[PDB]
RNA sequence: GGAUUUGGUGGAUUACUAGCUAAUAGCA
C-alpha cells in the first residue's frame, strides 16, 4: 500500500465535512477549526486563510473538535489527542473500546463522553501544566438517571459543576466530587442542541420539534420558549456585541434570528446550506462583535456581519438584515475530472457530479476560486433558447485545456453528459466562453481536445464524426469520418501537421491534419476506451478493453509497448513530463507506476477507494488523483524528482495478496581505463596541467602592483615500486607539487631523484594518468635540468633517464593518431 | 474514408460561370490546358524549361531582367508570349502576343489531340542546338542549356514568323506547324534544320 | 531537440548579500541578483540554480552538512532548497526584511535577524518527504529595540551574539535553562555595532562597531563580571567598518571599509596583518573559509568579486560584472569561449564553463554596439558608437587595427567577411555602409542605396554575398565582390530591426516591428515563409505606464534573431520578458522561455497589484531596469544557445537530457536486451539497440565495452541514420572523458568508414564535427605538444656535453 | 554622463598610499607578456 | 466472489446495459443494450478476465 | 500645443523609432527628431487617414 | 422575457507556520 515514488501530500478543496467547527480566541483574533475527514484546518477569521494543518491523518474519523487558546483538543474512536499549532503534543487513550462523542473542558478539567453514556474526567497533573493529562475519574450516567448524552455543557462560574444534557433532560455533576447535584425536569421533546447562554445560570435546548427553551438552571425552571413549528434545531448561539439576539440553525438550512428583548424574528436567511447535507450543522456568533460564523455538511463555511442600523434613534427597530461577508467552499460531491491549468503548479481545474466546475491552487488555498456560468450576450441579437429558471450545467464528462492563447479568447472545452454540443470556457475570465460547439451528427460529444497553437478545437461525436471549428470566432472549418462508432480520443502533436484518433469500433486513424488525408489506420484487438498523447516524444498510450495499456509512435503507426497486469477496467492514466513513465488507475482499486523503457510495472499501490483520475504535474514534482468518494483533491509528491528510482519490475504475486544494479538505476560510470595499453588522461579537471606548467607566470600575475613525501620515496625505492608515492602524487594540489619537486636533493650521489625519475617511469608503463606525470618531470627539468645536465655521465642518472626514454618512446603512436584526425576532419568539413 | 471543408452549396449574388468553378479545381492555362502532365523529355533542358508553376495567363508582369538566370524561373509561355512580338510595328504589344499564342494552342490541339503545352516543350527540346562554332577559321564549342532555349525559342519564332510574313497563311497557324514539326522532329521545321546545319558545322569544326 | 533549460548566468558574478564559503572551503556561493550562483574552484565548474526569488536576494547559508540551503529576499520570503538534488523543498515567508540568515553549526537549528526580532528555528530533515509545513518553531527573541545588524552561533551551538542598530551587541541562550548563564547586554560604543565573535575558547567576545572600535570583552573581577579589558580602534580617516568576519581557529579579522579597502588583523594583538584597496566603492561582503585560509570579498556597485589567499599572497578567484547590460555576445567556432559587450565600453571574454572572465579589453571609449568573430575564429571584431571599429588578435590580445569613418559616425552593427579580409559596419546616422581592409585599414568604398539607417547587417558564409536591412521598409543584397557591383532590393511590410542569415546562405531571416520573421531565398530573391509572433511575445506593464500591457506597443516584435546551426530553428528576443524558439520551415513556436522573474525589474509582469496605487498614485514610484534581450545565439558545438539581458548572459542548455526520447524503439529492445548483446559479443546490435532507446548511460555502457579490434568492424557497419548521434554523442564525451586513446580511435574509424557521407551533408553534422575538432584542438593537441617538448629536452641533456 | 540618462531610452551607469588589486586584467593570468610580442617586435 | 471477494470476470457489452438475465446456473446470461441490440454471453463463468458477448440479436424493419 | 502634445505623450501614442515613450522628458536628437512618429495602431492615425480618406485597414 | 449602462462589496493581482503586547516574557 505504500509506494515507493509516491506519498500523499494533503486534501485539496475540502473545508468541512459537516462535523461542528469549533472557534477559539487568541487574544483580539478570532481562528475557527474545521474538520477534513481524518485532519482538521484552520482557518483565519479575519481573511478565512489557513494557518495550520494536522501534521498526520488520525487512525479514525475525528468525531468532535475543541480548542481552548492555543491548544486544540481532537476526539477520534476511544483516544483523545492535543494539539499545537497543528503538531500533536499528548495523546489521551480512553480505558474502554466505546468511541468518544462530546469533548467537553474547562480550567484544569478534560471531560469526554462516549457512546456507552460514561462520562471520563481527565485533570491536570500540575496547575501551571498548560494541558489536562492525568485520568482524574470515571462518571457513567445511568438509563434511569437519564436518556443518551446530547452534549457535556459547562457554564460560568460553577466550581467544578459538569451540565450534562441529555436527550431525556439536563443533569448537574460534580467532576471534583463525582455526584449527579441536580437532577432537571423531563422534558416531552428530545433535546438535540444545548448551548450556554451569556446570561448566568440559563442554558439555551433545542429539541426535535422546532423549541428553543432558555432553561434556568439556578431555578430549575423554565423562562422562555420559542416555537419553530415542523423544523428541527441544529445549532444555537448568542449575540455578545451587545444586542440580545439569538441565532436557531436548522437541519433544513434555514437560520433564524430573535430579538430576545423585543419578542421579534429579526430576519430568516434561507437555504444557505443544503438540507441534503444537514443544513446547517453548526452557527456561532464571534464572541463580541456582530459578525456570525456557518458551516454545513456542503463542504462550504460562510460568513456573515449585521451592519449597523439606519436609523439615527431607535437602532434596535430598524435592524439591517444580516450580510454576506466571505466564504470559502468546495465541491459538494466527488470530483469527476481534474486538469493541470499551468506549466507551473499554481491552479488546478476540477469538475464534479454537482455540476460544478472549480479553479483549485495548490500554492494557496484563498486563490481558489469558482468560474461563473453567466453566459455571454450572442452575436446575432436574438434571445437565447433555455429554461427561465438558471439551471446548473451538465456534468463535465470531459475537458481541455490550452495555454498557448489565454487571454486573447476561450483556451477551454468540456464536454456535457447526454448532450449534443461542447461548451467554452475562459481561464483568465473565469467564465464561459461565447462559443458552443456541436457534432452536427446528432451525437453526443465523447471526445475533446486542443491543437498546441490554441487555434482549433476537436470534438469526437458518439456517431463516429469528428468536427473542427476556430475557438476565436466558434465556426466550424473541417469534418472528419472514419469511426462507425464513438470516438473515445483525439491527440494532434505539437506541430499540427498529424492528428490520431480512436474509437469504440477499435481502428486508430492516422491523418495529416495541413493536407487533411488519411495516413494510415491501425486496427486493435479490443475496443478502445481513452488516449493520452506525449507531444514531447510523440508516444500516446490506449486503454484496451482487454484490461491492457498498448503504446503507439505516430511516426511509424507501430504498437510499441503493451502493459498488462490490470485486473479491471482502467479509470485513468496519464503519461509522466518526461515520457517514461505512465501510471494507471483502474476499477480493481490498485494504481500502478510503469517503467516504458523496460515495459514493466514499477511499483504498485492499493486505494482503500478507486481514483477515478491521475494526472501529472508538468514539473513532475507531484502527482494529483481524485476518488470515487471524498469532494477534495488528493496530492502526491514525486519522490523520484529528489532521489533515484530502482527500475526492476514488481512482484505480482505478492502484489495480488496483499489486496546490474547501474541498470536498475537508470545510470552508469564510466571505467577507470578501457584497457591496459591504452593512453588515458587523470580522473580531473583538465586545467590542472596548464596550471602546473605555468604556475610561476600565472603566481606572477596575482601579486598586487622526514616528511611524508620523501618517506614514501624511500620505502618505495627499497620495494621497487612507487604506487603509494604514485597515488599521493596524484592527490596533492599544484602548489603542493611544485614545492616537492624543487625540495628534492640535489647532491651527489643525486639518490633522491633517480628514483622519482623511476616513480614516474612506472607511472609512464600504467598508461593511466600520464599527463599528469609528462607534468612533473616537466617541472624536474626546470627545477633541476641544471644539476641533471651537469652530471649527465652519471650511471645512476643515465640510467634512469635510459629506461624512461624506452618507455616515453613507446608513447609516441598518440602523436599520429591525434596529428592524423585533424587532417581528415580538415578535409571533410572543407573538401 | 472522407473529409469535408463545404457543408453548403456555394451561389454568388454575383453569378459566375461553371468553367471558373472547374477552374477553381485546378489551374489551367487559359483553363483550357493542364500542366500536371507536362514533363521535359530531356534532362538538361530540366530547371530551364519552367512548367510547374501554373498560370491561368501568360501575363504576369514579372522581374525577369533583374539578374543574370532570373529568366529561367519564367514560365516558358510566358516566354514564347515575349519573344512572338518584335520587329517594331509588333513592339509594346504583348496582348496581341498572347491571343496570337491561344490560338496556337487551339490549333494544335486540333490538329493533334495530344496536350499543346507538351508540344511546346518537345520543339523547344528537340531544337535547342546542343554543340555550336565560335570564330577564331571556326572552331567547334560546346553550348550551355540556357543559350539553347533562349536560342530554340529565337528559331522557332523567326522560322513562324517569315514563313507567314507575305503569305496567306497566318501567325497563328505557321507557329502551330512550326512547334508541331519541331515536336516531331521532322526536318520541315526551320528551326530543326538550323539546329543540324550548326552542329554538323560545329563537328566539321570539331 | 527542443528541450533547453537554464544553467547558469555568464557576465554577472556578484550583485548583492552575503558569499558564502562552502563546508568543504572548494565551492563559493554568490547571489547574483535574484538568483544563487555556485562557482566550484578546484574543479573548474560552475552552474547556477533553476529557482528564482521575485526579488534580489538578501541574505544565504549553506549548512554544514552541505545538504540544504536557505535564501531570503529581500522581503523576507525564504526559500529551502536541497543542494545535492538542486531542488526547492518549501517556500516559506518571515514578513519583515530578515537580515541575516545562518545555520547552527549543529545544523539542528537555524537562527534569522528578523528587524529587532531574533526568530529561532528547527531545520527540518533533508531525508524526510516535503511536508506542508516542514518549519517548527523554537523560540522567539526581542530584546533590541532597532534592528538587528548581525548575528553569531557559538562553536557549541548553544549561545549566540546578536548585533543590533541600539548601538548595543547582546548575548542570548538556545536553551532556556542556559538563560542565566548567558543574559548580558553589551554596551559602550559610540556607532553602530557590525559584528560580535566568540573567541575559540569562547572565553572572550569581540565587538566591532561602525566608527571602527573593537572592544575585547572578559569575564573578570571589578565579583566578576564581563568589562571592556582592551580597546582597539581602526584609524580609517574617513572609512567607516560596515561589514566584519572573523576566524577563531586563525584569531583572524577582515574588515571591509566602505571606502573600498579591507585590513587584516591579528586578534588580540590588532596586527595589521595586510591592508589592500579593492577600489573607490564599499566592499559588500567579507567571508572566510573553514581553514581560515581564503576571505572572499564583494562589491555591489561594480559586482566585484575576490578571493585572496593572505597565507601567499595570491589571488584564487577575481572577476566583475559588467555593470551594463551586455548590448551584444558571440561564440568562439569551438564555442569554449564567449566574449561579451557592454556600454561602458569593455569587451569581457568569458569561458563557458568556468564562468570566468579569462581577457578584458577597455580600448573602445564609448558603448560597444557589436561583437563578432572571422571564420578562422583567431579574431574579433567590435564596433562602437565612439566612431570606431576595433580590431583583436585572441593570441596575442591586441587591438591589432582601428577603422574610424571620415565624418565621424556612430556605428551601430557589423559584420566581417567569411575569409576574414573585408570588414562591413553600418550605422544609425549616415543611411550608408561602410567597408574597409582589413590588411591595409583602407575604406574601399561607402555603399549607397539606403533611404534610411541601416540596422543590421550580415555576410553568407558560403556565397560571400551581403545582406542589409534598414528602416526603409527594404532589403537589399550587396554583391560587392567580384568585377561587376549589383544590388538587388526586396520591400517588407514594416520597418526591419533584425536579420539572421542560413548557414547555407540560401536563405535570410527577417524580424519587422510588426512583428513578422520573414524569410526569403536570396538567390530567388523571393519570400518562401513567414511566421507571426505578436501574439507570443510577453509584455510585461511598466509601474510608470498608464496603459495596459495588451493595449501597449512598446515591444512586440524582436530585436534580435538568429538560426539553429541546423538551419532548422530560429531563436527570437527583443525588448520584452520573452525569449522564443520557432521551427523554420514549419513555421510555429516550439517553445517560450520567461526571462525574469524578478520584480525589481521593471516590465517582468504583465498585471501589477492594485494595492500599489493610491490616490496619489504608485507607492514603487516613490528608473528602475528594464526586461530586455539585447543579443542572442546558438552554441556552434552544442545545443545550446546565451541570450543576452540586463542581469547578464543566459546559457540555456540541453546537457542534462533527463528526458525520454527513444527513436525506433521496438519490443524486442531493452536495457537487458542490450546488455544480453553484449554478453554475446555481438557488439554492432547491442550499439544499435541502445541507440534506439537513447540513454546516455547505456551509451557509455556498450561504447567502452567494444573491444579495439571490433571498432574499425561496428563502425564500417554502423547505419547511417545513427551516425549523427553517436558523433555528437563522442564530443561531448571525450571532451571531459579521461580516455583519449579510445575516443581518437573511434574518430579514426568513424571519418575514414563515413567520410564522404560527412560531406554531403554537412549541416546536419556540422555542430558535432566542431566538438569533435575541439576535443582534438583544445586537449589532445596540448598533450603531444607537453609530449614532443620533453622529447626534444631530453635529446640535448645526452647529446650536448656538460662540463666547466 | 547627465546628457546620457537624459537621451538615453533605457539605464545608464554613473561612471567611476595603499597597494591596489586591479580589479581586472585585460589578458589571462596564465599568458606571459613575452609570449604576447609577435616576432617582428621582439 | 462473495466468499472471497475478487473479481472472476469482467464481461463487455457493446452498448451500454439496460436489462440483464440469468439462465440456469451461469450457463447464459442475456443483457439488454441502450442501442436496441441483445447480447448473449456462453458461460460466461468458465483473455480469461475480460470476456466478450458471442452471440448479438437485432431486429430491424422490412422497410430498414 | 505642448500640453496637447504631453497628453498624448502618457496614454501612449508616439513612438521614437521602434520603441514608444511615455515620458515627456526625453531630448530627441536632431538625427532622431526624424523619427518622432506615431504608433501604428494609434486611434489618431487613423483620424488622420480617415479624414484624408486614404485609410487601409491592412496596415492596421 | 430580452438588451444597454452603472454603484457597492468579496477573492486574487507575491509561496499558505496562529492572535495581542510595552515581547529573553506577559495578555488574551
Amino acid at each position: 500500500k505504500n509506494s515507493k515514488i509516491f506519498s500523499p501530500f494533503r486534501i485539496i478543496g475540502n473545508v468541512s465535512n459537516g462535523v461542528p467547527f469549533a472557534t477559539g480566541t487568541l487574544g483580539s483574533t478570532f481562528y475557527i477549526v474545521t474538520c477534513v475527514g481524518k485532519t482538521f484546518q484552520i482557518y483565519d477569521a479575519n481573511t478565512l486563510h489557513l494557518l495550520f494543518v494536522s501534521e498526520k491523518e488520525t487512525p479514525s474519523s475525528i468525531v468532535a473538535l475543541s480548542a481552548h487558546f492555543h491548544y486544540v483538543y481532537a476526539a477520534y474512536e476511544n483516544k483523545v489527542g492535543i494539539y499545537k499549532r497543528g503538531i500533536e503534543e499528548h495523546l489521551l487513550e480512553l480505558e474502554t473500546d466505546a468511541n468518544v462523542e462530546h469533548l467537553c473542558i474547562f480550567g484544569d478539567y478534560l471531560c469526554a463522553s462516549t457512546d456507552d453514556n460514561s462520562i471520563f474526567i481527565y485533570k491536570k497533573s500540575d496547575p501551571q501544566d498548560k494541558y489536562p493529562s492525568e485520568f482524574y475519574t470515571k462518571l457513567t450516567v445511568t438509563e434511569i438517571q437519564g436518556g443518551e448524552i446530547v452534549s457535556l455543557q459547562h457554564l460560568a462560574t460553577y466550581l467544578n459543576k459538569l451540565t450534562v444534557v441529555t436527550k431525556s433532560n439536563v443533569l448537574l455533576f460534580n467532576v471534583r466530587t463525582g455526584k449527579l447535584v441536580f437532577t432537571s425536569n423531563e422534558f416531552p421533546d428530545q433535546i438535540t442542541t444545548a448551548e450556554p447562554a451569556p446570561v448566568l445560570d440559563i442554558i439555551a435546548l433545542g429539541t426535535v420539534t422546532g423549541e428553543v427553551i432558555m432553561f434556568n438552571m439556578r431555578k430549575g425552571k423554565r423562562i422562555r420558549t420559542i416555537k419553530i413549528p415542523q423544523s428541527r434545531i441544529s445549532s444555537l448561539s448568542f449575540r455578545t456585541d451587545g444586542s440580545s439576539h439569538l441565532s436557531v440553525g436548522t437541519s433544513s438550512g434555514d437560520l433564524i434570528f430573535y430579538d430576545l428583548d423585543r419578542r421579534s424574528r429579526i430576519h430568516v436567511l434561507k437555504n444557505i446550506h443544503r438540507e441534503s447535507y444537514g443544513g446547517v450543522t453548526q452557527a456561532t456568533f464571534l464572541n463580541g462583535q456582530p459578525i456570525i460564523v456557518t458551516s454545513g455538511g456542503d463542504n462550504s463555511l460562510k460568513e456573515y456581519v449585521f451592519d449597523p442600523s439606519l436609523s439615527q434613534g431607535s437602532g434596535d427597530v430598524v435592524v439591517q438584515p444580516p450580510r454576506y461577508l466571505r466564504s470559502r467552499g468546495g465541491h459538494s460531491q466527488p470530483p469527476s475530472y481534474i486538469a493541470f491549468a499551468d506549466s507551473q503548479s499554481h491552479f488546478m481545474l476540477s469538475a464534479s457530479k454537482d455540476r460544478s466546475l472549480w479553479s483549485f491552487s495548490l500554492r494557496k488555498d484563498a486563490q481558489s476560486q469558482e468560474m461563473s456560468q453567466r453566459l455571454h450576450k450572442k452575436q446575432d441579437g436574438g434571445r437565447v433558447g433555455g429554461s427561465t429558471i438558471k439551471s446548473k450545467f451538465p456534468e463535465i464528462v470531459a475537458l481541455a485545456i490550452e495555454n498557448a492563447r489565454i487571454g486573447e479568447w476561450e483556451n477551454i472545452i468540456t464536454a456535457h453528459k447526454d448532450e449534443k454540443f461542447a461548451r467554452t470556457w475562459d481561464m483568465r475570465n473565469k467564465r464561459v466562453g461565447r462559443w458552443t460547439f456541436d457534432t452536427t451528427d446528432d451525437g453526443f460529444v465523447k471526445s475533446v481536445a486542443m491543437s498546441q497553437c490554441g487555434n482549433f478545437g476537436f470534438i469526437g461525436s458518439s456517431n463516429g464524426s469528428i468536427t473542427i471549428y476556430n475557438m476565436q470566432s466558434g465556426i466550424l472549418r473541417k469534418k472528419y469520418k472514419l469511426h462507425k462508432r464513438a470516438v473515445t480520443g483525439i491527440s494532434l502533436d505539437g506541430m499540427n501537421r498529424k492528428m490520431v484518433s480512436c474509437g469504440l469500433d477499435g481502428i486508430v486513424g492516422f491523418y495529416d491534419f495541413n493536407k487533411s488525408t488519411l495516413l494510415g489506420k491501425l486496427k486493435l484487438d479490443a475496443p478502445i476506451t481513452a488516449m493520452v498523447y506525449h507531444r514531447s516524444s510523440d508516444l500516446f498510450a490506449l486503454a484496451l478493453d482487454d484490461l491492457s495499456i498498448v503504446v503507439i509512435d505516430a511516426v511509424t503507426q507501430r504498437v510499441v509497448r503493451q502493459l498488462w497486469g490490470h485486473s479491471n477496467r482502467i479509470t485513468a492514466f496519464d503519461f509522466s513530463p518526461e515520457g517514461r513513465w505512465i501510471v494507471s488507475a483502474s476499477l480493481d482499486s490498485t494504481i500502478r507506476t510503469w517503467d516504458l523503457p523496460t515495459g514493466g510495472c514499477i511499483d504498485g499501490i492499493i486505494v482503500d477507494n478507486v481514483a477515478t483520475n491521475v494526472k501529472f504535474s508538468p514539473n513532475g514534482d507531484l502527482l494529483a488523483t481524485t476518488h470515487v468518494t471524498g469532494n477534495g483533491i488528493c496530492i502526491w509528491t514525486n519522490r523520484a524528482q529528489f532521489k533515484t528510482v530502482s527500475t526492476r519490475t514488481i512482484d505480482e504475486s505478492e502484489f495480488a495478496r496483499m489486496a546490474l544494479n547501474d541498470i536498475d538505476f537508470n545510470t552508469y560510470t564510466s571505467l577507470e581505463q578501457i584497457d591496459k595499453e591504452l593512453l588515458t588522461l587523470s580522473i580531473g579537471p583538465r586545467s590542472k596541467m596548464n596550471t602546473l606548467l605555468h604556475l610561476d607566470v600565472i603566481r606572477k600575475r596575482s601579486k598586487p602592483k622526514e616528511s611524508h613525501f620523501t618517506k614514501q620515496l624511500r620505502e618505495g625505492s627499497q620495494s621497487k615500486d612507487y604506487s603509494s608515492l604514485l597515488a599521493t602524487l596524484i592527490n596533492f594540489s599544484p602548489a603542493a607539487v611544485d614545492l616537492e619537486i624543487r625540495s628534492l636533493n640535489s647532491f651527489e650521489p643525486f639518490d633522491e631523484i633517480v628514483w622519482f625519475i623511476d616513480a614516474l617511469t612506472q607511472g609512464l608503463k600504467s598508461n593511466k594518468n600520464f599527463e599528469l606525470y609528462e607534468t612533473f618531470m616537466s617541472l624536474l627539468f626546470k627545477a633541476h635540468g641544471d644539476v641533471i645536465h651537469a652530471n649527465n655521465k652519471n650511471q645512476d642518472i643515465a640510467s634512469a633517464l635510459q629506461n624512461w626514454e624506452d618507455v616515453h618512446k613507446k608513447e609516441d603512436r598518440l602523436d599520429d593518431l591525434v596529428k592524423f584526425c585533424m587532417g581528415v576532419a580538415a578535409f571533410v568539413t572543407t573538401a | 474514408f472522407e473529409v469535408v471543408e463545404e457543408f453548403t452549396p456555394v451561389v454568388l449574388a454575383t453569378p459566375i460561370p461553371e468553367e471558373v468553378q472547374q477552374a477553381q479545381t485546378e489551374i489551367k492555362l487559359f483553363n483550357k490546358w493542364s500542366f500536371e502532365e507536362v514533363e521535359v523529355k530531356d534532362a538538361s533542358l530540366v530547371d530551364y524549361v519552367q512548367v510547374r508553376q501554373p498560370i491561368f495567363v501568360a501575363h504576369t508582369a514579372g522581374r525577369y531582367a533583374n539578374k543574370r538566370f532570373r529568366k529561367a524561373q519564367c514560365p516558358i509561355i510566358e516566354r514564347l508570349t515575349n519573344s512572338l512580338m518584335m520587329n517594331g510595328r509588333n513592339n509594346g504589344k504583348k496582348l496581341k502576343a498572347v491571343r496570337i499564342i491561344k490560338h496556337t494552342l487551339d490549333i494544335i490541339n486540333v490538329l493533334t489531340d495530344q496536350n499543346p503545352i507538351q508540344v511546346v516543350v518537345d520543339a523547344i527540346t528537340n531544337t535547342g542546338p546542343r554543340e555550336d562554332t565560335t570564330r577564331v577559321r571556326r572552331q567547334a564549342v560546346d553550348v550551355s542549356p540556357l543559350r539553347r532555349v533562349n536560342q530554340a525559342i529565337a528559331l522557332l519564332t523567326i522560322g513562324a514568323r517569315e514563313a507567314a510574313f507575305r503569305n496567306i497563311k497566318t501567325i497563328a497557324e505557321t507557329l502551330a506547324e512550326e512547334l508541331i514539326n519541331a515536336a516531331k522532329g521532322s526536318s520541315t521545321s526551320y528551326a530543326i534544320k538550323k539546329k543540324d546545319e550548326l552542329e554538323r558545322v560545329a563537328k566539321s569544326n570539331r | 531537440k527542443s528541450d533547453f533549460k537554464f544553467s547558469n548566468l555568464l557576465g554577472t558574478v556578484y550583485r548583492q548579500g552575503n558569499i558564502t564559503f562552502s563546508d568543504d572551503g572548494k565551492q563559493l556561493l554568490s547571489p547574483v541578483g535574484n538568483r544563487v550562483s555556485v562557482f566550484d574552484l578546484i574543479n573548474n565548474k560552475s552552474f547556477t540554480f533553476e529557482y528564482e526569488h521575485r526579488k534580489n536576494i538578501a541574505a544565504i547559508d549553506l549548512n554544514k552538512q552541505g545538504t540544504l540551503l536557505i535564501s531570503i529576499d529581500e522581503d523576507g520570503r525564504a526559500i529551502l532548497v536541497n543542494f545535492k538534488a538542486r531542488n526547492v523543498l518549501h517556500h516559506f515567508n518571515f514578513k519583515e526584511k530578515c537580515s541575516a540568515v545562518k545555520f547552527s553549526p549543529d545544523g539542528r537549528l537555524f537562527a534569522l535577524a528578523s528587524g529587532r526580532f531574533l526568530q529561532i528555528w528547527k531545520t527540518p530533515d533533508v531525508n524526510k518527504d516535503r511536508q506542508f509545513a516542514p518549519f517548527v518553531r523554537h523560540r522567539v527573541h526581542a530584546g533590541h529595540f532597532q534592528d538587528i545588524t548581525s548575528l553569531t552561533w557559538s562553536q557549541d551551538s548553544r549561545f549566540i551574539l546578536t548585533t543590533s542598530k541600539d548601538l548595543s551587541a547582546k548575548i542570548w541562550s538556545v536553551d532556556s535553562e542556559e538563560k542565566n548563564l548567558a543574559a548580558t547586554t553589551f554596551n559602550g560604543h559610540r556607532d553602530y555595532v557590525m559584528g560580535a565573535f566568540f573567541s575559540h575558547d569562547q572565553e572572550k567576545i569581540y565587538t566591532v562597531s561602525k566608527d571602527g572600535a573593537v572592544f575585547v570583552w572578559e569575564f573578570t573581577k571589578r565579583k566578576y563580571s564581563w568589562r571592556i579589558t582592551k580597546k582597539h580602534f581602526f584609524y580609517a580617516n574617513q572609512a567607516k567598518v560596515k561589514c566584519v568576519t572573523f576566524h577563531p581557529a586563525t584569531r583572524l579579522l577582515a574588515v571591509g571599509f566602505t571606502s573600498g579597502e579591507f585590513r587584516l588583523y591579528d586578534l588580540p594583538d590588532f596586527t595589521l596583518i595586510q591592508q589592500l584597496s579593492m577600489g573607490q566603492n564599499p566592499v559588500n561582503t567579507v567571508s572566510v573559509n573553514q581553514t581560515g585560509e581564503w576571505l572572499a570579498f564583494g562589491s555591489s556597485k561594480l559586482g566585484q568579486l575576490l578571493v585572496y589567499e593572505w597565507q601567499s599572497e595570491s589571488y584564487i578567484l577575481k572577476q566583475q560584472g559588467h555593470f551594463d547590460s551586455t548590448n551584444s555576445l558571440a561564440y568562439s567556432p569551438d564555442g569554449s569561449r564567449v566574449v561579451t559587450a557592454s556600454e561602458d565600453g569593455k569587451i569581457k571574454v568569458w569561458d563557458i564553463t568556468s564562468g570566468f572572465c579569462l581577457a578584458t579589453f577597455e580600448e573602445h571609449t564609448s558603448s560597444v554596439t557589436a561583437v563578432q568573430f572571422a571564420k578562422r575564429g583567431q579574431v574579433m571584431f567590435s564596433s562602437s558608437l565612439d566612431g570606431t571599429v576595433r580590431a583583436w588578435d585572441l593570441i596575442r590580445y591586441r587591438n591589432f587595427r582601428t577603422f574610424t569613418g571620415t565624418e565621424r559616425i556612430q556605428f551601430n552593427c557589423l559584420a566581417v567577411d567569411p575569409s576574414g579580409e573585408v570588414v562591413c559596419a553600418g550605422s544609425l546616422d549616415n543611411f550608408d555602409i561602410h567597408v574597409w581592409s582589413v590588411q591595409t585599414g583602407q575604406l574601399l568604398d561607402a555603399l549607397s542605396g539606403h533611404e534610411g539607417p541601416v540596422s543590421c547587417l550580415s555576410f553568407s558564409q558560403e556565397n560571400s554575398v551581403l545582406a542589409s536591412a534598414s528602416w526603409d521598409k527594404t532589403i537589399r543584397i550587396w554583391s560587392i565582390f567580384g568585377r561587376s557591383q549589383q544590388v538587388e532590393p526586396i520591400e517588407v511590410y514594416s520597418d526591419v530591426l533584425a536579420l539572421s542569415m542560413r548557414p547555407d546562405g540560401k536563405e535570410v531571416a527577417v524580424s519587422t516591428l510588426k512583428g513578422q520573421i520573414s524569410i526569403f531565398n536570396i538567390e530567388d530573391a523571393k519570400q518562401v515563409g513567414n511566421i507571426d509572433c505578436r501574439k507570443d511575445i510577453i509584455s510585461g506593464r511598466f509601474n510608470q505606464d498608464r496603459f495596459t500591457a495588451k493595449n501597449s506597443e512598446r515591444s512586440k516584435f524582436f530585436t534580435t534573431i538568429h538560426y539553429s546551426f541546423d538551419g532548422m530553428a530560429i531563436v527570437a528576443g527583443g525588448n520584452n520578458n520573452s525569449i522564443c524558439l520557432y521551427d523554420v520551415p514549419n513555421e510555429v513556436l516550439l517553445k517560450r522561455f520567461i526571462v525574469s522573474r524578478n520584480m525589481a525589474l521593471n516590465g517582468t509582469l504583465e498585471f501589477l497589484n492594485s494595492k500599489k496605487m493610491t490616490e496619489a498614485g504608485s507607492l514603487d514610484l516613490i528608473m528602475r531596469p528594464e526586461v530586455r534581450v539585447t543579443s542572442v545565439q546558438f552554441s556552434p558545438t552544442a545545443n545550446a544557445f546565451a541570450a543576452a539581458s540586463t542581469e547578464g548572459l543566459l546559457i540555456y542548455s540541453t546537457n542534462d537530457t533527463i528526458l525520454f526520447d527513444p527513436f525506433d524503439l521496438d519490443v524486442d529492445v531493452t536495457p537487458h536486451s542490450t546488455v544480453e548483446a553484449l554478453r554475446e559479443k555481438q557488439f554492432l546490435n547491442a550499439l544499435v539497440m541502445a541507440f534506439r532507446l537513447n540513454e546516455e548511460y547505456l551509451i557509455n555502457k556498450v561504447y567502452e565495452a567494444i573491444p579495439i579490434k571490433e571498432i574499425p568492424l561496428v563502425a564500417s557497419n554502423i547505419p547511417a541514420i545513427y551516425l549523427p548521434r553517436i558523433l555528437k554523442f563522442i564530443g561531448d564525451f571525450a571532451i571531459e572523458s579521461q580516455h583519449i586513446e579510445f575516443n581518437l580511435i573511434w574518430i579514426k574509424a568513424l571519418l575514414s568508414a563515413s567520410g564522404g557521407y560527412i560531406n554531403e551533408h554537412k549541416y546536419l553534422f556540422s555542430t558535432a564535427m566542431r566538438s569533435i575538432q575541439r576535443f582534438i584542438v583544445r586537449v589532445a593537441k596540448e598533450v603531444v605538444n607537453t609530449t614532443t617538448d620533453n622529447k626534444y629536452t631530453y635529446r640535448f641533456l645526452v647529446s650536448t656535453d656538460g662540463s666547466m | 554622463y547627465k546628457l546620457d540618462v537624459l537621451s538615453s531610452v533605457h539605464f545608464v551607469p554613473k561612471p567611476a598610499e595603499t597597494p591596489t588589486i586591479s580589479m581586472e586584467d585585460a589578458q589571462p593570468l596564465y599568458m606571459s607578456n613575452a609570449s604576447s610580442l609577435a616576432p617582428q617586435e621582439i | 466472489d462473495i466468499h472471497s471477494g475478487m473479481t472472476k470476470c469482467v464481461l463487455v457489452a457493446e452498448s451500454d446495459i439496460k436489462e440483464l438475465s440469468h439462465s440456469g446456473q451461469a450457463d447464459s446470461i442475456a443483457v439488454t443494450t441502450e442501442d436496441g441490440s441483445l447480447e448473449i454471453f456462453v458461460d460466461p463463468l468458465v483473455g480469461n478476465k475480460s470476456k466478450k458477448s458471442s452471440k448479438k440479436i437485432q431486429i430491424v424493419s422490412k422497410d430498414g | 500645443t505642448i500640453q496637447d502634445a504631453v497628453k498624448f505623450i502618457e496614454q501612449g501614442h508616439v513612438r521614437v523609432g521602434p520603441n514608444l515613450i511615455n515620458d515627456p522628458a526625453y531630448l530627441v536628437t536632431r538625427n532622431m527628431e526624424d523619427y518622432v512618429t506615431w504608433v501604428d495602431n494609434s486611434k489618431i492615425k487613423k483620424t488622420l487617414l480617415r479624414y484624408r480618406n486614404q485609410i487601409d485597414d491592412f496596415d492596421f
